[PDB]
């Protein structure tokens, strides 16, 4: 998930869009 | 996890920012 | 203006904190 | 929405709430 | 302190409360 | 203490939003 | 809501100046 | 208080360290 | 003007995602 | 600069990324 | 770690460094 | 440079307008 992806390593704008609505 | 916790305040903050109009569901 | 911009981004952490677990739908 | 009803005036935690999951 | 108390464990609202004045 | 100080943020960001009129003493 | 959200923007700010001293912050 | 003098004009490091304990 | 101090706040923020390793010059 | 562009109306993350370096 | 205190250090360095400003680089 | 100096210990106010342009 978002965390597993984002807080272990760093997201940039482009994987963050993933987890829009 | 308190890191967890930190990151995820960030993480909703980004998406608020990316997703726009689009908007988006946080669930942990 | 961009009045509802900064508050909106100021109501995605407030609700990332009251909700917990729980989570939150956020859409405009 | 939120926005009308929050960035007028503050929610309480309680109309807060009314957002979560 | 509220540092030792929540920094490593996750304080709810309801326990953050007990630092307001 | 890097750490306590990035958590140290979002706490009084958190007691800010709880307390509402009450307010809060801050101390490290 | 401007003030609550300036005011959101003044307690980070005490948090970074006051330092080891920290602060009291009333409304 | 500092809602009144620091919301309307911007205040300093000196002034905001007035606030200070 | 408070607002425009308000806003900056966020403005750095959001060139601190966007931007990534290039980063930004920021000036008032 | 940035302020009266994106303060006055909001700047897409378009609008925004003229302002990297 | 590194990108979440990147994120409050430039919140940092905007409070800081005033009418100045500053260069943000990785 | 600023996250090798203020990432892995807290850097002061001093410390941190060090990296004023
Ligand atoms: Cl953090
Ligand atoms: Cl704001
Ligand atoms: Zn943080
Ligand atoms: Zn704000």
């Amino acid at each position: 998930g978002i965390v597993e992806q984002c807080c272990t390593s760093i997201c940039s704008l482009y994987q963050l869009e993933n987890y829009c609505n | 996890f308190v890191n967890q916790h930190l990151c995820g305040s960030h993480l909703v903050e980004a998406l608020y920012l990316v997703c726009g109009e689009r908007g988006f569901f946080y669930t942990p």
